[PDB]
């Protein structure tokens, strides 16, 4: 299970990078 | 450099977004893929997304820039320390073996609904003593190359 686990946090990674840039915006 | 098994393993992960088989993961595919893991991306959150790996600013991810995203995130798990980290994520209880139960809840958390069967079926591939289970040693062996 070790490229899926890596797949599955990638793609909760991709998730947290997008909230991060909208949480930047709140932010500034 | 990758292992020609890993590749191998890249190209079926690969097919799981490239559900049409025309070589490219589109905003459309990718969407599947986020909402099967519980997610709601809106099509500008998708093409962010695809953005940041698309090197020919195609607006799809072809297998080659799937490859280079993913060889990248392989090094997130490549030390003792990250590998550690990752033992002890799967090993809830802490106890030293990742049971069923562990690893369903670990993949289920990331979104993942896999049936008993997937699962029995991920750790007999790990489970090299035979005991049901995924220890350290046998988590490190299928942690690294
Ligand atoms: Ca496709
Ligand atoms: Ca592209
Ligand atoms: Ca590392
Ligand atoms: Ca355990
Ligand atoms: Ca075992």
């Amino acid at each position: 299970f070790a490229l899926r686990y890596n797949i599955l946090t990638l793609m909760r990674m991709l998730s947290l990078k997008s909230l991060k840039k909208q949480m930047k915006k709140v932010k500034k | 450099q990758l292992t020609e098994e890993q590749i191998a393993e890249f190209k079926e992960a690969f097919s799981l977004f490239d559900k049409d088989g025309d070589g490219t993961i589109t905003t459309k595919e990718l969407g599947t893929v986020m909402r099967s893991l519980g997610q709601n991306p809106t099509e500008a959150e998708l093409q962010d997304m695809i953005n940041e790996v698309d090197a020919d600013g195609n607006g799809t991810i072809d297998f080659p820039e799937f490859l280079t995203m993913m060889a990248r995130k392989m090094k997130d798990t490549d030390s003792e320390e990250e590998i550690r980290e990752a033992f002890r994520v799967f090993d809830k209880d802490g106890n030293g073996y990742i049971s069923a139960a562990e690893l369903r809840h670990v993949m289920t958390n990331l979104g993942e609904k896999l049936t008993d069967e997937e699962v029995d079926e991920m750790i007999r591939e790990a489970d090299i003593d035979g005991d049901g289970q995924v220890n350290y040693e046998e988590f490190v062996q299928m942690m690294t190359a």
